[PDB]
């Protein structure tokens, strides 16, 4: 979180670099990420 | 004058673009269709339809579902009566056979009679 | 009640004349709207960081199709059609038949995504809350057949989402 | 006055208006004179041509003559002096009170079928 | 250089969209109506909306037609950002197009806020709207156009007293008022003629009547006027948004008719009428009685109509779709005469034209 | 003749003496609401749907089973009709569970279709519903009694023209209960018309159970061949799939009835 | 509770298997059939069966309007428990 | 029985109209094979034109060959201004179609079309 | 938000206009993302009396045209309407 | 019946109705019905003889002046003998009002083309020809509009099933876009969604 950054930018996630096998050091995924934190991460919700 | 004398039968299937296989081999079937008899109601026993002859509808080979290659196996029209069903299908040169209209025949209904003296028609419970 | 855009008649009086000159031969405007765009030159920029920033969503958003489940494991689908009945593109197709059980369950559950029109009938017009429409947007496949979804694959998604489309539909079920 | 522009684009100012209207409504009533009396057409737009040369006659200003002639400018006023003069030289031709020309079929104008 | 015969062949979107009407219920057409003028669906949501309900012969509530207001005119300010903007950045201007698709992407926010989709919402509909407002979108909304005035300013500063923009504009494309009006011309294509005409005033649907703001008037009837037009018409759109979040009423959001609108969810899985209702609404729709109607609305690009015929049935029997669109790349022809190849891009940047209108 | 003149909504018909207030009105295209009511059955007058104004009578007449008398206005549209057709609407789905998703009669029901014209689009019943215990009548005829309405065309159909005795109504009230009272196996030829004749879903058809749905069948008009009589059928199909076979009416051949063999 | 045809394909709850000799099995060659593992006939008969002490219980599927229609189950018959027609839930009058 | 005509009186005038037009495809075909550079020759063109007229040759009626004059000289105004590409013209000539069963008995073995 | 004095200074005065007032991006100002559970009101026909359907049926009160002319004195010429009042300039702005 | 039902405007109605008098008195040579709806829309309906005249007469008349031409529509009812519905939609801004002209023709018989009248018709008519077939006689362009170029018959007649006759796709013999008869690969599931009980009585229509 920064909450000094516009709305849009004041969450963020760093990816890992192995997801499920596969090198993701370089080969980020937007599908990446998990549902639990899909809400909080694309603004549905206050909550981590 | 400007009006003129055309003493032919009137037939446009030059004009109305459909391939000749969905022309001279298909049949029209002029009708009412007939109560649903799940139900009581008599709202859609009321127009003359045209359907067609049903072609083949076979399994898509992915995902299962009915494929088809007939264009008219959608293809309900609604008439008002069926003279002007038979008129349309005259003009389009389909092939057509007619079913008359089936109206139930009047029934005499007696509530009197599932109580009677001497008659079979008593019921036997209400 | 109406306004007249572009009625001005201009003053011709010497004042106004040498103004209008001086915009045509010094280009007073034009520095206006170098000024403008040197204004946005030094704002921060409106970019995110996609994909490590996400675009802000709601949770009423329509996005990639799922089949849920009561909390026992129980599927919530009955078979009762209505939602390929709604469905305004056709897209969806559903089998039943009475399962081992006697139970009123469907064979069949297909949605062709790709005639989908995301409108979310679907979830509006079931009565259990079966179909629903999640979150995911981030989906695009590399063939066609690939988004024709099956009953296996909306379930799928279903027990992929299911901790994430209960908290919307948790936000969201008092306004529908 | 010298009203600068009538604000509708391609619509010239009338210098003379009154002049105009008087020359176009008694034109029309003229044109509408070879119709028969009891067409319909010919008895209404006499009625409306002589309310309106009337009420041209009746007013020297430009502005009160718009505000009871009650048909915006008045330049479109003679626009529509203009068209109701075409229109009675177009009816003359067709003789549209005349009876009707066909019944339509028995259930043309049935909705639903 | 000059352009003797300007022919638009069209057709290459055309999808034979109310055709496929004809054979889908009233609430399944309506998403047919987000996509036609795509830049605009609320509208046409809201044109389809009242023809179904002007032939129902029932009305929606007064939340719902705030709400409709609104909702319209924040898809006027859509629409006339895509406008301008698409006109500039053909003719050249490629900068103000990037600043204000922010404020047009803030505004799709607001269209996924209410309904979940960013551009074809379904959400219009017969007898209102399909769902409540969510809590904190007026605020939201609010901050919105509190700041879009400064937006419509810069803009501004970046064309309109521009040289370069106004030799593209100010004596290409003059339309007389009388063509106007005898070419089915509409909306702006009127107004910037100078015909004091507008749909909202003339013929007041949903609020209306009850919101307060200009019309802007044209003088030349050229591209600028047309230009200035739509800029003042997102000004007093800001306005009439201004006044719908100031006289936004309590209520429900649909017709408390269940044989026309759907019963909520918590009363459909607990009253049988309410079960019954849903089920036959959402699987054969409501009967429409018969008759036709034509039912047209001040679309930001002009008179969008629906020509609805009803058979009695739950499906339309013909849905003609007029849009502004069509009459407007009819009259390209004459308003390009005497004309230059590149003063047509203007011209077809002054018709705001959006060929899912055009072509159905 | 001896026709009578009587009015539906003032238009003048002439009935024959003996013409029930429903007959009078379908001689003029008007069909009242019935669910007890069956034009093959004896009169039943226990549902109370068909209730009409005659003008000038103070009281609703059950025109199933109300006799015209001579000059009769018949008001079909009025509104103590109305609210007469909205308030036995209100009764019929007071205790009706909650169960048309489920049903095999959705999309094809009475009760969902008259509900829809003729009753009220809400409910009052703030109370708990009855629940019906199932009766097993055999491997044809489902039974799910909780969506019996009590119409009684059961007991009518399986006594006069199955001619078979062994349905009735056990209890009284609220809890009567349309059955057989004894675990008994309801199998006559003719046995599975109950399910036509059913207009809710308290009986349907077993084989055909959970599979299909109306609005999605096509409904093709063909012939039985499982005998000499040439019952006039209405096979309903689904995507190139036969899904059941419903009767079609014809007055000489199986009046509006087939046997087991053929449904 | 997914089981195994002796191709080695797996089972769906529907029980749709292909054939040894069905070609359309070169669709999963070199991917997957993808099956859900969950089946449904199996969860739902792992929850216990509900004793209650009255003559008619209702059901909707808990949550409120989260569930399923709120639909009431008789429990007259001892011989077998009466069974939810939407989510399976089953009961037992306890006497 | 007293029908308004469409440009014909009668089928002499009828008549005239098919045989201008087919005069105008029959100039017409060499310039089309050359501009769309079709694969084709231009006498397989012009049995094609050929064809395509004698397909309508049992038409009686004045107005229905009006309309078939008006509607060819539509295609053939698509067809001398380049406003068809080479796909719409090609389409006269099926040629990734398969040739279609003629007889009865390899349409009973194909399939169950009539 | 987060821009020097120095740029924030220089940004207004090409742009003419104060920027920071009416900031483009948006921040804390904004509505919370995760709201209070609504209540939402109910329509009118929510009443248990005097709310029969009949008397309240829009569907219904729907009638076929009234057919004014049918093939099957010195009356007044008509319009389809009054003409329609001339447009009042606005006394906001009327650019004049 | 106050918050749910459209409120009637009975001072347009009883407007609308005496205009129709009025159009009825002053051309009826050709004007065949007159009728206004209950949600107050006039419809003149005539015959296809005065298409000139009634349209010339309410676009120049002093107390018609309807100088736009709204749409212009072809509806196709099949089971009437002249099966083409010819919809005229004008708008007065003088009046403020709106009326419906309607007029009739089969597939053979030409209607007179309106661009003499109102320039807006000259697309409208010609997408009239392009879905319905009918031909305008007198039109200084018509041909498709919005269908391909080599397409055969008319798509918005009912007889015309929803998807076509022919289909696309891309043939890599011959390296062109082909036509070959359409085939689906899923059937587009027709619902017969009409129910068997009457919705309306006041539309009743009388038996035979
Ligand atoms: C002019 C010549 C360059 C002088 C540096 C400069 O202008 O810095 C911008 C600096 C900050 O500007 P700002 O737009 O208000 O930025 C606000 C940020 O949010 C505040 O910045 P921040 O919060 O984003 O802090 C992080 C940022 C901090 O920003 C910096 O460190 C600025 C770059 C310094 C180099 O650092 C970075 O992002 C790392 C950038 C590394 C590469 C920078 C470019 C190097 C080019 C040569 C190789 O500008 C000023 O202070 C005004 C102009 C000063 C001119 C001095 C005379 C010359
Ligand atoms: C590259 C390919 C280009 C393809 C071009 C396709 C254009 C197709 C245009 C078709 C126009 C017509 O079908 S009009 C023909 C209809 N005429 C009639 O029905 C009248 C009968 N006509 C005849 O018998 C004609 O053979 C003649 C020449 C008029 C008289 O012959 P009969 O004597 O013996
Ligand atoms: S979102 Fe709409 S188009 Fe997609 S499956 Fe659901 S109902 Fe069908
Ligand atoms: S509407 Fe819901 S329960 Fe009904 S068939 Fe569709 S997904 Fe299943
Ligand atoms: S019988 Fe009719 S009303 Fe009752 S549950 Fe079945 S479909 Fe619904
Ligand atoms: S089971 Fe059906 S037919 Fe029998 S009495 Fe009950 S509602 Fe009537
Ligand atoms: S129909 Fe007369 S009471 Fe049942
Ligand atoms: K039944
Ligand atoms: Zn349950």
């Amino acid at each position: 979180e920064d909450n000094k950054q516009f709305f849009g930018r004041h969450r963020w996630v760093i990816y890992t670099t192995e997801m499920n096998g596969k090198n993701t050091f370089w080969d980020v995924d937007g599908s990446m990420v998990p549902p639990e934190w899909h809400r909080w991460l694309h603004c549905m919700t206050d909550d981590p | 004058t400007q009006l003129i004398t055309v003493d032919e039968k009137l037939d446009i299937t030059t004009l109305t673009g459909v391939p000749e296989e969905h022309i001279k081999t298909r049949k029209a079937r002029i009708f009412v269709p007939a109560r649903n008899n799940m139900q009581s109601g008599v709202n859609n026993t009321k127009k003359w339809k045209m359907e067609f002859d049903t072609r083949e509808r076979w399994e898509n080979p992915l995902m299962g579902w009915a494929s088809t290659a007939d264009p008219l196996s959608n293809l309900v029209l609604t008439f008002s009566t069926k003279e002007d069903a038979i008129a349309f299908a005259e003009k389009n040169g389909w092939s057509y056979d007619v079913e008359e209209r089936k109206v139930p025949k009047p029934k005499s209904k007696s509530y009197g009679a599932n109580f009677s003296w001497n008659k079979r028609t008593r019921v036997s419970t209400k | 009640t109406y306004k007249y855009v572009n009625l001005r008649e201009p003053s011709m009086d010497m004042k106004s004349v040498t103004d209008r000159a001086a915009q045509t031969l010094l280009w007073t405007e034009l520095i206006r709207g170098l000024g403008m765009t040197l204004s946005y030159l030094f704002r921060e920029p409106a970019t995110i960081n996609y994909p490590f920033e996400k675009g802000p969503l709601s949770p009423r958003f329509r996005g990639e199709h799922a089949l849920r489940r009561y909390p026992s494991g129980e599927e919530r689908c009955i078979a009762c059609k209505l939602c390929e009945a709604v469905c305004p593109a056709q897209a969806i197709t559903i089998e039943a038949e009475p399962r081992a059980d006697g139970s009123r369950r469907t064979t069949r559950y297909d949605i062709d995504m790709t005639k989908c029109i995301y409108c979310g009938f679907c979830q509006e017009a079931c009565p259990v809350d079966a179909i629903v429409e999640g979150p995911n947007f981030e989906f695009s496949t590399e063939t066609h057949e690939e988004l024709l979804y099956n009953k296996e694959k909306l379930l799928n998604n279903g027990d992929k989402w299911e901790a994430e489309i209960a908290a919307n539909i948790q936000a969201d079920y008092l306004y529908r | 006055l010298l009203k600068k522009t009538t604000g509708l684009v391609g619509l010239a100012v009338c210098e003379t208006p009154h002049e105009r209207l008087k020359i176009l409504y008694t034109k029309i009533l003229d044109v509408l004179g070879h119709i028969p009396k009891n067409a319909a057409y010919r008895k209404y737009t006499e009625q409306i041509t002589n309310e309106k040369l009337s009420i041209v006659k009746a007013e020297p200003d430009v502005k009160k003559l718009e505000e009871q002639l009650q048909g915006g400018q008045i330049e479109e006023v003679i626009l529509q002096a203009e068209n109701e003069l075409s229109l009675a030289r177009k009816m003359i031709q067709w003789k549209p009170w005349e009876p009707l020309v066909e019944e339509p079929p028995a259930s043309q104008w049935k909705w639903p079928i | 250089e000059m352009v003797r015969k300007c022919d638009p062949h069209i057709g290459l979107l055309h999808r034979g969209t109310e055709k496929l009407i004809e054979y889908k219920t009233y609430l399944q057409a309506l998403p047919y109506f987000d996509r036609l003028d795509y830049v605009s669906m609320m509208c046409n949501e809201q044109a389809y909306s009242l023809a179904v309900e002007k032939l129902l012969n029932i009305q929606p509530p007064p939340r719902a037609q705030w709400i409709r207001v609104l909702f319209g005119e924040i898809t006027r300010l859509l629409n006339h950002i895509m406008a301008v903007t698409t006109h500039a950045l053909d003719i050249g201007a490629m900068t103000p197009f990037f600043w204000m698709f922010e404020e047009r992407e803030k505004m799709f926010e607001f269209y996924e806020r209410v309904s979940g989709a960013r551009m074809h919402a379904a959400y219009v509909r017969p007898g209102g709207v399909h769902q409540d407002l969510p809590l904190g979108l007026m605020d939201d909304i609010y901050e919105f156009s509190k700041n879009f005035s400064l937006r419509i300013d810069e803009l501004e500063e970046m064309l309109t007293n521009n040289r370069i923009w106004r030799n593209r504009t100010v004596d290409i494309g003059v339309v007389t008022a009388e063509d106007a009006l005898n070419y089915g011309f509409s909306g702006v294509m009127l107004r910037g003629s100078g015909i004091q005409w507008d749909l909202r005033k003339t013929q007041p649907y949903d609020v209306y009547d009850q919101v307060e703001f200009d019309v802007p008037i044209g003088s030349r009837g050229d591209c600028y006027d047309r230009y200035l037009c739509r800029v003042e018409e997102m000004r007093q759109s800001i306005r009439i948004i201004s006044q719908c979040l100031n006289k936004m009423p309590p209520g429900e959001i649909k017709v408390d008719d269940a044989k026309v609108s759907p019963p909520k969810r918590a009363e459909m899985k607990t009253s049988m009428e309410s079960l019954i209702h849903h089920f036959k609404l959402y699987t054969e729709g409501y009967q429409v009685p018969p008759g036709a109607t034509y039912t047209a609305i001040e679309a930001p690009k002009g008179e969008f109509g629906v020509y609805l015929v009803s058979d009695g049935s739950s499906r339309p029997y013909r849905c003609k779709i007029k849009a502004p669109g069509f009459a407007h790349l009819a009259g390209l022809d004459k308003m390009s005469k005497g004309h230059m190849l590149a003063d047509v891009v203007a011209i077809i940047g002054t018709q705001d034209i959006v060929f899912g209108e055009v072509d159905r | 003749s001896n026709l009578i003149e009587v009015f539906v909504d003032g238009q003048s018909v002439m009935v024959e003496p003996g013409t029930t207030v429903l007959q009078a009105c379908e001689k003029v295209g008007m069909q009242i609401p019935r669910f007890c009511y069956h034009e093959r059955l004896s009169v039943a007058g226990n549902c109370r749907m068909c209730l009409v104004e005659i003008e000038k009578a103070p009281k609703v007449v059950a025109a199933c089973a109300m006799p015209v008398m001579k000059g009769w206005n018949i008001l079909t549209n009025s509104e103590k009709t109305k609210k007469a057709r909205e308030g036995v609407m209100e009764f019929l789905l007071a205790n009706h569970p909650l169960d048309c998703p489920i049903c095999d009669q959705g999309g094809e029901c009475d009760l969902q279709d008259q509900s829809m014209m003729f009753g009220s689009d809400r409910s009052r019943f703030l109370e708990g519903k009855r629940a019906v215990e199932d009766k097993n009548i055999g491997p044809l005829v489902k039974t799910i009694m909780t969506r019996c309405i009590q119409c009684t065309r059961c007991i009518r159909f399986a006594s006069e023209i199955a001619g078979v005795d062994d349905l009735g109504t056990t209890g009284r009230g609220n809890d009567m209960q349309v059955g057989t009272y004894i675990e008994k196996m309801f199998m006559s030829e003719l046995s599975g018309n109950i399910i036509d004749i059913c207009p809710v879903g308290a009986l349907t058809s077993k084989p055909y159970a959970f599979t299909a749905r109306p609005w999605e069948t096509r409904k093709t008009e063909s012939i039985d061949v499982m005998d000499a009589v040439g019952s006039n059928i209405v096979v309903s199909t689904r995507t190139g799939e036969v899904m059941r076979i419903l009767p079609r009416m014809h007055e000489d051949i199986n009046e509006e009835w087939i046997s087991d063999k053929t449904r | 509770g997914v089981r195994t045809s002796p191709t080695g394909e797996k089972v769906t709850h529907t029980g749709q298997v292909y054939d040894d000799e069905d070609y359309r099995r070169v669709r999963f060659v070199g991917r997957q059939k993808e099956v859900n593992e969950n089946f449904a006939i199996d969860l739902i008969a792992e929850q216990p069966v509900s004793q209650v002490g009255s003559r008619v219980i209702s059901c909707d599927g808990g949550g409120g309007a989260l569930g399923h229609p709120r639909v009431y189950i008789n429990l007259d018959k001892e011989t077998k428990t009466g069974t939810c027609g939407y989510c399976g839930l089953q009961f037992r009058q306890q006497h | 029985t007293s029908v308004k005509p469409i440009f014909s009186r009668d089928m002499n005038e009828a008549k005239r109209r098919v045989r201008e037009l087919y005069r105008a495809w029959y100039r017409e075909v060499p310039n089309t094979v050359h501009l769309f550079q079709l694969d084709i020759s231009v006498k397989q063109g012009r049995d094609k034109v050929r064809e395509m007229f004698k397909k309508n040759a049992h038409v009686t009626d004045p107005r229905v060959v009006d309309l078939l004059v008006i509607k060819g000289k539509m295609e053939l105004e698509e067809t001398i201004n380049v406003w068809k590409q080479r796909t719409h013209v090609m389409r006269f000539f099926h040629e990734t179609e398969a040739p279609r069963p003629k007889d009865f008995l390899s349409k009973f073995y194909v399939g169950h079309d009539p | 938000a987060s821009a020097t004095r120095l740029i924030q200074g220089l940004r207004n005065w090409a742009s003419g206009r104060d920027l920071q007032a009416k900031l483009q991006l948006r921040y804390q100002e904004i509505s919370k993302r995760t709201q209070p559970p609504p209540k939402l009101p109910v329509g009118p026909s929510h009443r248990l009396s005097n709310n029969y359907y009949c008397a309240r049926d829009g569907r219904r009160e729907a009638m076929p045209p009234s057919i004014v002319m049918s093939s099957q004195s010195e009356k007044k010429a008509v319009s389809p309407a009054p003409p329609i009042k001339r447009w009042e300039l606005s006394q906001d702005e009327p650019y004049l | 019946t106050r918050p749910t039902v459209r409120p009637r405007n009975d001072v347009a109605h009883k407007q609308l109705s005496a205009f129709g008098e009025y159009v009825a008195e002053i051309l009826p040579k050709y004007v065949q019905q007159v009728q206004v709806s209950c949600f107050s829309e006039l419809e003149i309906c005539i015959h296809p003889d005065g298409v000139i005249p009634v349209l010339t007469f309410l676009r120049d008349h002093s107390n018609a002046q309807f100088k736009s031409l709204a749409d212009l529509t072809a509806v196709d009812i099949p089971t009437r003998q002249n099966r083409f519905e010819i919809v005229y939609n004008l708008l007065s801004l003088r009046f403020n009002s709106r009326i419906r002209v309607k007029t009739y023709t089969d597939e053979l018989t030409p209607v007179e083309s309106s661009v003499s009248v109102y320039k807006a018709a000259n697309w409208y008519e010609r997408e009239i020809w392009d879905m319905f077939g009918v031909f305008f006689a007198n039109h200084p362009d018509l041909r498709r509009i919005l269908t391909d170029y080599g397409f055969e018959g008319h798509p918005f007649r009912k007889d015309f099933p929803l998807s076509g006759y022919v289909e696309l796709r891309y043939d890599d013999e011959v390296k062109r876009v082909v036509a070959e008869p359409v085939e689906l690969a899923q059937e587009f599931r027709k619902f017969d969604l009409n129910s068997p009980w009457e919705a309306f009585p006041a539309y009743r229509q009388p038996p035979e």
